[PDB]
RNA sequence: AGCUGCUCCCUAGCAUGCUACUACCG
RNA sequence: GCGGUAGUAGCAUGCUAGGGAGCAG
C-alpha cells in the first residue's frame, strides 16, 4: 500500500515532523506534530485495513469460484475421456497379441462371446467379407489373437451351414456376407 | 515390535537422543496415491491438502536404512511442487493477477512435517 | 512395467462400468472375476491372456465407435 | 442512522461552531465548540451504536426463529410419514386365520417367527444351482412346511421371466443363474 | 448408507486478553 | 503532568460453530 490518499497526509505529517525535529524547535510546535500526525496513522489505517479486507475477499473468492468452475467440467466429460486415456494406455502397452485384434476389429472382426483360453473350448467370430477370411481363414486352422484355432463350422446370415471349400473370391458375391465361424484352440 | 495397527516402528536419532517412530508400509500410500473415486485426486489441483495428509505420515521413511523409502518422501514433495505451480499458472490465464498471498510454500519444505513428531504442543 | 497392464485392467473395466453392463449377471461376474485374477496375477504373460480375454467384451458392442478413438 | 434526536443536536452544535469558528472570535468560543465534538456526541456515540446492535440481534433472533420453524414443519412431516407407513402396512393382513391362531394362545402372545411361516399368502425362494432346483420346487406343485404350495411366474437374476420347460439339466448354463421362484398358497 | 479415535486445512462468531493512539471526568 | 470513564485500529489467547480431507480398528 502507497498511493492511497490518506498516504499523501500521512507522508505530510511525516515529512513536516522530519522537519521540525531536523530544526529541533520548540516543544509547543510538536504537541501539533504529535496530535496531527498520530491522527494521520489513525485516519490512515483505518483505511489500508478496510481494503486489505477487501483484498483477502478478492482471493477467497476466485481461488474458490476457479476450482467450482473446473470441478463440474471435469464431471462433464468422463465417457469421454476415459475411453481415450484407455487407449492411449493401450497403444503404449504395445502387445502384439493386443493390437492384432483391435485392427482386426477396426476391420469388423467382432467376437460375439469371450476369448476362451483352455485347449478345448469354442470360439465365435464374425467376418464381414472375402479377403478377411483370405487374411484369417486359412485352411482350416485359424489364426486369431495371435492363436492357432480350428474352424469347423462356418455359417452366413441366412444361419446355413455353407461349404467350407466354396468359399472363394470367384464365387464369393453369393453369401449372406456376415459369416460367423466358430473354432477351438490349438 | 513387529507391527501394530499395520504400522512399523523404527528406532531413529532425533538429535541429541533416540526415539520409537512409526513409520507405515510404502505400497499403501503408493495405491492411495494412484487410486481414487473420480473428481478426487484427478485433476489434483485442487486437492494439495491429500498430499500433505499422505506425506505426513509418509515422512519417517526419510530415516530408513533401504533406500526407495525415502524417495517415496522427495517424490511426495516434488509433485507437491509441480503440483501449485502448474496450479497458479492456470489461474494466471482465468483472471489476469496471481493470488496476494498463498503461505502454501512451507508445505514443501521438509521441517514443517518434522515438526509432526517432537514433543512439544 | 507389469503395474501398466494393471492399472489398464483398472481403467478398461470401469468403462465397461459405464458402458452399463452390470445389466447382465453372468457378464459382469466373469468381468470382476477376470479383472480380480488380473490385480492378483504374479507373472508377466498369464496377465495378458486374462487382459485380451477381458477387451474382448469390450470389443463386443457397438457403443465405443473404434476407429474414431483410433485417430492416433 | 440518520434520523435521530442526536443528530440533529449534532447539526446544530456543528452549525454554530462554524460560525462562530468563521468568525474566530474568543477562546470561550473554542471552549464552548470544542464542547460539542465532546458532549454533542457522547450521545451520538451511543445511540449510533447501541441502536445499531439492536438490529443486529434482532435480525438474529429473526432468523433464529426461522430455523426452528422450518424444523419443527419437518418434523410433523415426517412424523405424518411415518404414520401414513404404519396405517398401509396393516392394511395387508387381517385375515381371520391370524385371528384365529391367535385365539389358540394361552395368553396372546406367540413367537414372531411362526406367523409368516403358517400364515403367509405368496411364498418366495431363492435357488443357486440346478441339482438344487431339483431337489426342492421341481415340478408345478411342492410342498413346504406342511402346506401345498403352486409355482407361477418364476424370474431370473436380471429380473427377467423364465419358463419352466428351459430349466434343463444342460440347458442351465444359459442364465443368470440364482434364480427367484414365487409359489402360492395352494388350498 | 456404521461405530469411534487421532490429524491437517479453511471459514465464521463470541468473549477474553493485550496493545496503542482518538474522545470525557479527575 | 498523572489517575478513572468513552473510541479506534492492531495483536495475542482461547472457545464455539461451520466446512474440506486423510490414517488407524
Amino acid at each position: 500500500f502507497s498511493s492511497l490518499p490518506s498516504y499523501a497526509a500521512f507522508a505530510t505529517a511525516q515529512e513536516a515532523y522530519e522537519q521540525a525535529v531536523a530544526n529541533g524547535d520548540s516543544e509547543v510546535v510538536l504537541k501539533k506534530l504529535k496530535k496531527s500526525l498520530n491522527v494521520a496513522k489513525s485516519e490512515f489505517d483505518r483505511d489500508a485495513a478496510m481494503q486489505r479486507k477487501l483484498e483477502k475477499m478478492a482471493d477467497q473468492a476466485m481461488t474458490q469460484m476457479y476450482k467450482q468452475a473446473r470441478s463440474e467440467d471435469k464431471r462433464a466429460k468422463v465417457t469421454s475421456a476415459m475411453q481415450t486415456m484407455l487407449f492411449t494406455m493401450l497403444r503404449k502397452l504395445d502387445n502384439d497379441a493386443l493390437n492384432n485384434i483391435i485392427n482386426n476389429a477396426r476391420d469388423g472382426c467382432v467376437p460375439l462371446n469371450i476369448i476362451p483360453l483352455t485347449t478345448a473350448a469354442k470360439l465365435m467370430v464374425v467376418i464381414p467379407d472375402y479377403n478377411t477370411y483370405k487374411n484369417t481363414c486359412d485352411g482350416t486352422t485359424f489364426t486369431y489373437a495371435s492363436a492357432l484355432w480350428e474352424i469347423q463350422q462356418v455359417v452366413d446370415a441366412d444361419s446355413k451351414i455353407v461349404q467350407l471349400s466354396e468359399i472363394s473370391m470367384d464365387n464369393s458375391p453369393n453369401l449372406a456376407w456376415p459369416l460367423i465361424v466358430t473354432a477351438l484352440r490349438a | 515390535p513387529h507391527e501394530f495397527c499395520s504400522q512399523h516402528t523404527m528406532l531413529v536419532k532425533q538429535g541429541d537422543d533416540y526415539v520409537y517412530l512409526p513409520y507405515p508400509d510404502p505400497s499403501r500410500i503408493l495405491g492411495a496415491g494412484c487410486f481414487v473415486d473420480d473428481i478426487v485426486k484427478t485433476d489434483g489441483t485442487l486437492m494439495i491438502e491429500r498430499f500433505v495428509s499422505l506425506a505426513i505420515d509418509a515422512y519417517p521413511l526419510t530415516k530408513h536404512p533401504n533406500q526407495e523409502y525415502a524417495d517415496v518422501f522427495h517424490l511426495y514433495l516434488q509433485y507437491i511442487r509441480k503440483l501449485h505451480d502448474e496450479l497458479t499458472g492456470h489461474m494466471l490465464d482465468m483472471y489476469s493477477v496471481m493470488l496476494t498471498n498463498n503461505n502454501t510454500s512451507r508445505y514443501w519444505e521438509p521441517e514443517f512435517y518434522e515438526a509432526m513428531y517432537t514433543p512439544h504442543t | 512395467k507389469m503395474s501398466d497392464v494393471k492399472c489398464t485392467s483398472v481403467v478398461l473395466l470401469s468403462v465397461l462400468q459405464q458402458l452399463r453392463v452390470e445389466s447382465s449377471s453372468k457378464l459382469w461376474a466373469q468381468c470382476v472375476q477376470l479383472h480380480n485374477d488380473i490385480l492378483l496375477a504374479k507373472d508377466t504373460t498369464e496377465a495378458f491372456e486374462k487382459m485380451v480375454s477381458l477387451l474382448s467384451v469390450l470389443l463386443s458392442m457397438q457403443g465405443a465407435v473404434d476407429i474414431n478413438k483410433l485417430c492416433e
